[PDB]
């Protein structure tokens, strides 16, 4: 976040100067990773089961 | 070489607001927590019972 400061009235001395200051940002990142798992099974357990 | 407020002289003048300056006022207490009686001279006399 930036930052103001209270100011004087003059030409002549730094009581009269407006300060300068910065916004900044930064980033974020979604990175896609993979999950998943392998099932095997005999194809006539399969067929003899009934569900 | 500038110009300062202060060489501007009553160019610039001051403003008046009465926002602060009204007051509430308070009663008296007994006039209020007790019986007001009228009185039409100095002295008045109450008998009490006293034995």
């Amino acid at each position: 976040l930036p930052e103001a400061g209270w100011v004087g009235e003059s030409a002549t001395e730094p009581e009269g100067v407006i300060p300068t200051s910065k916004v900044t940002w930064a980033n974020r990142t979604l990175v896609a990773e993979e999950v998943a798992v392998i099932i095997p099974v005999p194809e006539a357990v399969i067929d003899d089961a009934t569900v | 070489a500038d110009i300062s407020r202060a060489e501007v002289a009553t160019l610039i003048q001051e403003a008046y607001s009465d926002t602060l300056l009204a007051a509430a006022k308070q009663g008296s207490t007994v006039l209020s927590a007790f019986q007001n009686v009228n009185m039409g001279t100095k002295t008045t006399h109450l008998p009490v019972l006293a034995t």
